[PDB]
RNA sequence: CCGAUAACGAACGAGACUCUGGCAUGCUAACUAGUUACGCGACCCCCGAGCGGUCGGCGUCCCCCAACUUCUUAGAGGGACAAGUGGCGUUCAGCCACCCGAGAUUGAGCAAUAACAGGUCUGUGAUGCCCUUAGAUGUCCGGGGCUGCACGCGCGCUACACUGACUGGCUCAGCGUGUGCCUACCCUACGCCGGCAGGCGCGGGUAACCCGUUGAACCCCAUUCGUGAUGGGGAUCGGGGAUUGCAAUUAUUCCCCAUGAACGAGGAAUUCCCAGUAAGUGCGGGUCAUAAGCUUGCGUUGAUUAAGUCCCUGCCCUUUGUACACACCGCC
C-alpha cells in the first residue's frame, strides 16, 4: 500500500554476474541482465506469477531464484520457442535464451567463427568496417577520428 | 465488361493512337502538303480525314498510296477489315496553316533560296491570306559556323493568357542541311470570324 | 488598395457613355444591363468592372463637364 | 454569467493601468467559456487586441515544434494552471493573469543598429500592444525554461510564473528579464 | 550467338523490360494509365495525347 | 542541484513528515510532493491517492497529464 | 416487349458531352419516351507531374498536365421496344457511348 | 398541434466539414450521430458546442427535437460545423415558422456573441507548390 | 428510460462490459495472451492482465456500432502509428490472429453471428446484453 | 492610370484571359448519391407512455411499389464593381475606414524585346563533323563495379524527452490508384491457419457500383514511468522466420528476440516564411517483381510576429561621372 520501506529490501542484487539496482521496478530492473529486454522480462515475470508492480527491492530470495531459474530455463515454461534469443544454434542446434557471460562468448564465437572461416563478413569484423552492408562513404567517421 | 479496358486508359489509348497516327502521317505526308489529322471514332467503323494542300498528290495514282496508307493503317493497328477508311480534304486558306507554311519554307531552303529572301516571301504570303499577325524566326548555322536566329515578326503577336492557346497557330520544323539543323518556328495569328 | 482601372476599361466606358448616355443612370445593376446590349463584352468580369466605371463617370458628369 | 472554464466570472476583473485597458480584452464581448475562437484574428492590424487575453495566451504557449497545432492541450494547461493559481491565492484567475500581463509588460527598450553604442544603441519606448505581448510571451518561455528539465509540471510552471508576475515578486523569469531590458534602456538613454 | 543463349535472359521486369514506345529509351518512363512513353516524349505528344495545363 | 536520487518508498522519518505536514498547504500536486519530501513521484502518486482514501485530502481535478489536490476546510 | 436501356456518354469537354446529353433527351422527349433525368458521375482527373527540363539542369520547374474526364448517363424508358424507335445516335466526334441493358 | 412537415434540414460547415441539423417540432431534444450532444469525446471543446444553447436559452430549445450527421474533416471541423448546423437550424426554423420578432432577436445574439455560429468559415487550404514542402514554405538552398 | 449504449460513456462502457465478461467466466482464451504483443507496432506486452476481455468488449462495442465487420475491418480499427526507428512513422494494421480469436470466442459466446455476406455482426442475444449494460452503467453514472 | 506635353496614332508585355476555392435551401437532375417519411423488424424502457430511444438492419425502379434535392455529384446561370457611406486627394486618377455581404488582395497556369558560348549529342529512327565498325566503341551472355572509406560539404530523417514515452479505450479525412497491345507484374473484401511477417481457399471490382461509410496519424480520455543517458534515442551488432526474383553474399524488403552508441537543444555562419500560412501529423501518386528517409499532391491540428524600411542583400526609374564596352570578376 505505499507504506514505508520494508526491512528486508536489498538496494543491490546481485543475480547472475551482474548487478541490478532495486530500486526500479522488477520488470525494468531485470532488464539490467544482458539478454533480457522488456518483452523477456516482462514475460518471464508474468511466467513467474509475481507482482508486476512492486519494485524489485521487496523481492523475497525464493522468488528471486524462481524467476531466475525462469530465464534460464524458459523452454520448460512454455515460452514459445520463436521468443529466444539463441533459435537453432549453428553449434548443436538446440533453442536457448542465452543471457549472461554466456552471450558474450557466443557472440565473440559467433565472431571468430566467420574470421577463421574468412567469410566476408568475417573479414569486415576483423577491419572493424560496417557488416550489414551500408555505405561507408560519410557516417561512422567517429570511430576513426 | 473485364475485357473492355477501364476509361481512363482507354481515353489514353484514343489520345496514344491520335499521337501515333499523327506522327505517321507527318513523317510519310510532310512533303505532300500534309496538315493535320481528324478521326470521327465510330464504332461500327473509323474514319479518318487527312487536312492537305496537295490533296490530288496525296492521293496516288488511282488512289494508290491512300489505299496504301489505309492498309498500313489497318495492319500497324490492328483494325478490323474493312473498318477503318481514310479520305482526305483539303485545307481551306492554306496560307493560315502554320504547319504547310513550315515545309513550304522547309521546301525553299532545301531548294536553295536564300534566307532572308524566303521568309520574307512566306511572311508576306501569309499576310496576303489574311491574318492578324504573323512571326516566323529560324536558328542555327546561317552562313558561319557560329550560330544565329532571325525574327520576322509583322503585325498582331499575342504570348500570354488563355487566348494564345486559340488564336495563334504554331509550328515546329527541322530542316536537315549539309552544315547541320535548322530550326524554322512560325506563329500565325488567326483572324477573328463569325463562321 | 489595387483598384486602378486600364484603358480597356476606361476608354469602353466612355464611349458607351457617349454613345448612351440617355439609357444610362446612376444605378449600378442597371448600368450593367444596359451594357448586355449596347456592346458585346466577352467576360462579366470586364463588364462589371466597365458598369462601375460608367456609374462613376456619370457621378462626375452630373456635376461638372467631364472629357467624355 | 460566461463563467470561462466553467466558473471564475470575467466581471469582476479590474485593468489598473490606464495604458492597457484597450489592449487587454477579459469583460464584456471579450467573455467566451472557452479560449478556442480561431476567428481571423491576424486578417487585419490591431485585431488581436480584440481577440481575449486567454486565447492569446494559449496561442503564444504552444511553441518550439514538438507542439504546435496541439491547441486542445494547451486549453487543458491553462485550465489546470488557472485551478492552481486560485487554489493558492483565493482571488481571480483571471485578475492574477492581468496582473502579471501589466507588471511583465516592459516599457522602455533599445533599438538602432548604429553601431552598437553602448549595449544596444538608443533608447525607446514601446507601444501598448507590444507590451503586452511581450508580456504574454515572456510568461510563455518563463513556465517553458521552468518546465523543461524537471518533474513539475507546465500546469504548475505556469501558475508559479503567472503568480510571481502577478506579485512582483522578482522571482519570475519575466520579471528579471523586463527588468533587464529597462536596465539596458537607462544605460541606452 | 545460337539460340540458346542470345536472349535467355529473363525480361519479365525491371529496367530491361520497359522501354518507351517512341523513343525505345529505358528511363523517365511513366506507366501511369499505360502511357509507356518517355519523360521527354510525353512533353512532347501531351497535347496531341489530350493532357493539357490547366494550372 | 546534481542529481536527485529520490526515495522509491518511504521511511518511517518521510511517512510521519507526509502525515503531520503535507494536508496544510493549498497545493498538493504529485511532483510538489515529490519536490518537497525527496521521493520518487510515482510512490507520491500513490500516497496521495491513499490520503484520499483516507478522506483527509480533497482531489479537484483527476487528469491523466494533472492531478491535483487540496487540504479539507476547517470551520 | 418491355426493355430496359442505359445510355453512357463519355468525353473529354464539357460543351459536346451536354449538347449530346440535350439532343438525345430532346428526341427521346418528343417521342415521348420516359427519360430518366441527365446524371453526372464525378469527372476524372488525370494529373501527371513530370519535370520541364530533358536534361535535369536548372532550377527544377514541375510541369502539371491534366486530363479531365466527364461522365454523363441516362435511362430510357417505354411499354415498347426501344431500339426500333431510336436507332442513331447523332453524335460529334470527342464523345463515346455505351448502351447497355439492365440484363447485364 | 399535429402539424405535419413542421421540419426543417440546415448544413453547417467547416474545413470540408459538413454538418446537418433536422430540426423538427416536439420535446427538447439535441442528438449528433444517434448520440447526446454532451456526449462527445473531445470534451475540451464541450462548451463549444453547449454554447449556442448556453446563449439563447433551454427555453428555446424546449420545442425542437435536432438531429445531426456528420460526415467529414477532424474533430474540431467536426465541432464547429455541428454548433454552426444547430445555431443555422434554429433560426431557419425560427424564420419560416415564427415570426421575425422573434428570428431577429434570436440572430442579433447569435451574430453578436460569435459570427462563426451563423456564416461559414470561407478558408479551406492552400495547394502545395513544385519548389517546397508545403503551399508557402520553399526547400532549404544553399550556396557553396 | 429506454437506453442505449450511444446514449453512455463509451470508455467506461467498455471496461463494465470487460468487468461483466469477467464476471460470466465462458470466454474462451487462448492460452499465449501471456506472450504475445497485440500488434506488430506495439513496442511492448499489455499491461492489464484481463486484455483479452477487454478487448473482447470493444469488439462487440464495434459490432453493435455498425455490423459486417471482419478480422482485416478489426485489424484496421485496432492499427496504430508505428514509429520504424529512425525512420519516418507509419500506420501498421492489429494483430489477425488475436482479432480473429476475439471474434470466435464472441461466437462462441452466442453473442455474435455470422451475416449472410462475410463478417459477423452481433445476435439479438448479443444486442440484449449490450443493452443491459447500457442500463446498468446509465444507472451507476445517475447514482 | 490621371494629367503636362513636339508629338500623334498604335503594337507587345502588365492587365484582361483559363483552371481552381469560397456563396447560392434559386433552376436542372439523380438505385453507380443520398435525405426525410412510412411499413416490417432487432434491442431498451416498461410504472406508462409509444408520434418513446438506437440501428451503415430490411424494404417502398425487385416498376406501380413514397416524396424531395438541404446534405453528395455537376451543368447552365447569377453573385463583387472600390458598388454604398464618411474622410483625404487638383477633388482627377485614386487612397484610408466603415456598413451590407459568402466573398472588399484565394491560389495557380500562361507570360514581351534582347541575350547567356548557362544545361542537355546519356530522350529521340533530332542532327553537322570526327572516331569505331568483326580480336567492334555494334549487340548478346557470365561475373564484378556503380554502395567501395584516414576525411570535407550539401539536401533530409530521427532525436536529445514528463507540453513526454509505454499500455489500453474512444474518435474524426481528402486527394487519388487499382487486372497490363507489346509486357510476364492490379486493388483487395470475407473465412481458416500462425505470435508476426505471412500462408491457404473463396469472391468483388476495368470501377460515385468492390476495396470503401477509405474506422489514417496527430489529437482526446484512462494506466505505468519520475528528471537519471531513465520505459528518452534506436545507431551498431548476433541468432532465427518469411516474402519477391533466375539469382538476396557486399546484409532487397518485412517479422521476432537480444545490444541500447553518440545525442542533455548545438560556434562562426545561414535557409524558409504573413493566414488555414509556418510548424506538428499522417495518407495517396511517381519510381515499384521487391520496395521511400526522395519528390509530387492531399487532408488533419494550427499559431507567434508585421501591415514597415532601405540598414545589409539586391531590383526598377531619373540625374550624374567615367580613361569601362570581354562592359568593375572592367581598366590601369
Ligand atoms: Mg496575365
Ligand atoms: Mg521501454
Amino acid at each position: 500500500m505505499s507504506l514505508v520501506i520494508p526491512e528486508k529490501f536489498q538496494h543491490i542484487l546481485r543475480v547472475l554476474n551482474t548487478n541490478i539496482d532495486g530500486r526500479r521496478k522488477i520488470a525494468f530492473a531485470i532488464t539490467a541482465i544482458k539478454g533480457v529486454g522488456r518483452r523477456y522480462a516482462h514475460v518471464v515475470l508474468r511466467k513467474a506469477d509475481i507482482d508486476l508492480t512492486k519494485r524489485a527491492g521487496e523481492l523475497t530470495e525464493d522468488e528471486v531464484e524462481r524467476v531466475i531459474t525462469i530465464m534460464q530455463n524458459p523452454r520448460q515454461y512454455k515460452i514459445p520457442d520463436w521468443f529466444l534469443n539463441r533459435q537453432k544454434d549453428v553449434k548443436d542446434g538446440k533453442y536457448s535464451q542465452v543471457l549472461a557471460n554466456g552471450l558474450d562468448n557466443k557472440l565473440r564465437e559467433d565472431l571468430e567463427r566467420l574470421k577463421k572461416i574468412r567469410a566476408h563478413r568475417g573479414l569486415r569484423h576483423f577491419w572493424g568496417l560496417r557488416v550489414r552492408g551500408q555505405h561507408t562513404k560519410t557516417t561512422g567517421r567517429r570511430g576513426r577520428t | 465488361m473485364a475485357v473492355q479496358i477501364s476509361k481512363k486508359r482507354k481515353f489514353v489509348a484514343d489520345g496514344i493512337f491520335k499521337a501515333e497516327l499523327n506522327e505517321f502521317l507527318t513523317r510519310e505526308l510532310a512533303e505532300d502538303g500534309y496538315s493535320g489529322v481528324e478521326v470521327r471514332v465510330t464504332p461500327t467503323r473509323t474514319e479518318i480525314i487527312i487536312l492537305a494542300t496537295r490533296t490530288q498528290n496525296v492521293l496516288g495514282e488511282k488512289g494508290r498510296r491512300i489505299r496504301e496508307l489505309t492498309a498500313v493503317v489497318q495492319k500497324r493497328f490492328g483494325f478490323p477489315e474493312g473498318s477503318v477508311e481514310l479520305y482526305a480534304e483539303k485545307v481551306a486558306t492554306r496560307g493560315l496553316c502554320a504547319i504547310a507554311q513550315a515545309e513550304s519554307l522547309r521546301y525553299k531552303l532545301l531548294g536553295g533560296l536564300a534566307v532572308r529572301r524566303a521568309c520574307y516571301g512566306v511572311l508576306r504570303f501569309i499576310m496576303e491570306s489574311g491574318a492578324k499577325g504573323c512571326e516566323v524566326v529560324v536558328s542555327g548555322k546561317l552562313r558561319g559556323q557560329r550560330a544565329k536566329s532571325m525574327k520576322f515578326v509583322d503585325g498582331l503577336m499575342i504570348h500570354s493568357g488563355d487566348p494564345v492557346n486559340y488564336y495563334v497557330d504554331t509550328a515546329v520544323r527541322h530542316v536537315l542541311l549539309r552544315q547541320g539543323v535548322l530550326g524554322i518556328k512560325v506563329k500565325i495569328m488567326l483572324p477573328w470570324d463569325p463562321t | 488598395m489595387g483598384r486602378v482601372r486600364t484603358k480597356t476599361v476606361k476608354k469602353a466606358a466612355r464611349v458607351i457613355i457617349e454613345k448612351y448616355y440617355t439609357r444610362l443612370g446612376n444605378d449600378f445593376h442597371t448600368n450593367k444591363r444596359v451594357c448586355e446590349e449596347i456592346a458585346i463584352i466577352p467576360s462579366k468580369k470586364l463588364r462589371n468592372k466597365i458598369a462601375g466605371y460608367v456609374t462613376h463617370l456619370m457621378k462626375r458628369i452630373q456635376r461638372g463637364p467631364v472629357r467624355g | 454569467d460566461i463563467k470561462l472554464f466553467g466558473k471564475w466570472s470575467t466581471d469582476d476583473v479590474q485593468i489598473n493601468d490606464i495604458s492597457l485597458q484597450d489592449y487587454i480584452a477579459v469583460k464584456e464581448k471579450y467573455a467566451k467559456y472557452l479560449p478556442h475562437s480561431a476567428g481571423r484574428y491576424a486578417a487585419k492590424r490591431f485585431r488581436k487586441a480584440q481577440c481575449p487575453i486567454v486565447e492569446r495566451l494559449t496561442n503564444s504557449m504552444m511553441m518550439h515544434g514538438r507542439n504546435n497545432g496541439k491547441k486542445l492541450m494547451t486549453v487543458r494547461i491553462v485550465k489546470h494552471a488557472f485551478e492552481i493559481i486560485h487554489l493558492l491565492t483565493g482571488e481571480n484567475p483571471l485578475q492574477v493573469l492581468v496582473n502579471a500581463i501589466i507588471n511583465s509588460g516592459p516599457r522602455e527598450d533599445s533599438t538602432r543598429i548604429g553601431r552598437a553604442g553602448t549595449v544596444r544603441r538608443q533608447a525607446v519606448d514601446v507601444s501598448p500592444l507590444r507590451r503586452v505581448n511581450q508580456a504574454i510571451w515572456l510568461l510563455c518561455t518563463g513556465a517553458r525554461e521552468a518546465a523543461f528539465r524537471n518533474i513539475k509540471t507546465i500546469a504548475e510552471c505556469l501558475a508559479d510564473e503567472l503568480i510571481n508576475a502577478a506579485k512582483g515578486s522578482s522571482n519570475s523569469y519575466a520579471i528579471k528579464k523586463k527588468d533587464e531590458l529597462e536596465r539596458v534602456a537607462k544605460s541606452n538613454r | 550467338g545460337h539460340q540458346q543463349l542470345y536472349w535467355s535472359h529473363p525480361r519479365k521486369f525491371g529496367q530491361g523490360s520497359r522501354s518507351c514506345r517512341v523513343c525505345s529509351n529505358r528511363h523517365g518512363l511513366i506507366r501511369k494509365y499505360g502511357l509507356n512513353m518517355c519523360r521527354q516524349c510525353f512533353r512532347q505528344y501531351a497535347k496531341d495525347i489530350g493532357f493539357i495545363k490547366l494550372d | 542541484r546534481d542529481k536527485l536520487n529520490n526515495l522509491v518508498l518511504f521511511d518511517k522519518a518521510t511517512y510521519d513528515k507526509l502525515c503531520k505536514e503535507v494536508p496544510n498547504y493549498k497545493l498538493i500536486t504529485p511532483a510538489v510532493v515529490s519536490e518537497r519530501l525527496k521521493i520518487r513521484g510515482s510512490l507520491a502518486r500513490a500516497a496521495l491517492q491513499e490520503l484520499l482514501s483516507k478522506g483527509l485530502i480533497k482531489l479537484v481535478s483527476k487528469h491523466r497529464a494533472q492531478v491535483i489536490y487540496t487540504r479539507n476546510t476547517k470551520g | 416487349a418491355i426493355h430496359r436501356i442505359r445510355i453512357t456518354l463519355t468525353s473529354r469537354n464539357v460543351k459536346s458531352l451536354e449538347k449530346v446529353c440535350a439532343d438525345l433527351i430532346r428526341g427521346a422527349k418528343e417521342k415521348n419516351l420516359k427519360v430518366k433525368g441527365p446524371v453526372r458521375m464525378p469527372t476524372k482527373t488525370l494529373r501527371i507531374t513530370t519535370r520541364k527540363t530533358p536534361c535535369g539542369e536548372g532550377s527544377k520547374t514541375w510541369d502539371r498536365f491534366q486530363m479531365r474526364i466527364h461522365k454523363r448517363l441516362i435511362d430510357l424508358h417505354s411499354p415498347s421496344e426501344i431500339v426500333k424507335q431510336i436507332t442513331s445516335i447523332s453524335i460529334e466526334p470527342g464523345v463515346e457511348v455505351e448502351v447497355t441493358i439492365a440484363d447485364a | 398541434s399535429k402539424g405535419p412537415l413542421q421540419s426543417v434540414q440546415v448544413f453547417g460547415r467547416k474545413k470540408t466539414a459538413t454538418a446537418v441539423a433536422h430540426c423538427k417540432r416536439g420535446n427538447g431534444l439535441i442528438k449528433v450521430n444517434g448520440r447526446p450532444l454532451e456526449m462527445i469525446e473531445p470534451r475540451t471543446l464541450q462548451y463549444k458546442l453547449l454554447e449556442p444553447v448556453l446563449l439563447l436559452g433551454k427555453e428555446r430549445f424546449a420545442g425542437v427535437d435536432i438531429r445531426v450527421r456528420v460526415k467529414g474533416g477532424g474533430h474540431v471541423a467536426q465541432i464547429y460545423a455541428i454548433r454552426q448546423s444547430i445555431s443555422k437550424a434554429l433560426v431557419a426554423y425560427y424564420q419560416k415558422y415564427v415570426d421575425e420578432a422573434s428570428k431577429k432577436e434570436i440572430k442579433d445574439i447569435l451574430i453578436q456573441y460569435d459570427r462563426t455560429l451563423l456564416v461559414a468559415d470561407p478558408r479551406r487550404c492552400e495547394s502545395k507548390k513544385f519548389g517546397g514542402p508545403g503551399a508557402r514554405a520553399r526547400y532549404q538552398k544553399s550556396y557553396r | 428510460p429506454g437506453v442505449t449504449v450511444k446514449d453512455v460513456n463509451q470508455q467506461e462502457f467498455v471496461r463494465a462490459l470487460a468487468a461483466f465478461l469477467k464476471k460470466s467466466g465462458k470466454l474462451k482464451v487462448p492460452e499465449w495472451v501471456d506472450t504475445v504483443k497485440l500488434a506488430k507496432h506495439k513496442e511492448l506486452a499489455p499491461y492489464d492482465e484481463n486484455w483479452f476481455y477487454t478487448r473482447a468488449a470493444s469488439t462487440a462495442r464495434h459490432l453493435y456500432l455498425r455490423g459486417g465487420a471482419g478480422v482485416g475491418s478489426m485489424t484496421k480499427i485496432y492499427g496504430g502509428r508505428q514509429r520504424n526507428g529512425v525512420m519516418p512513422s507509419h500506420f501498421s494494421r492489429g494483430s489477425k490472429s488475436v482479432a480473429r480469436r476475439v471474434l470466435q470466442a464472441l461466437e462462441g459466446l452466442k453473442m455474435v453471428e455470422k451475416d449472410q455476406d462475410g463478417g459477423r455482426k452481433l445476435t439479438p442475444q448479443g444486442q440484449r446484453d449490450l443493452d443491459r449494460i447500457a442500463g446498468q452503467v446509465a444507472a451507476a453514472n445517475k447514482k
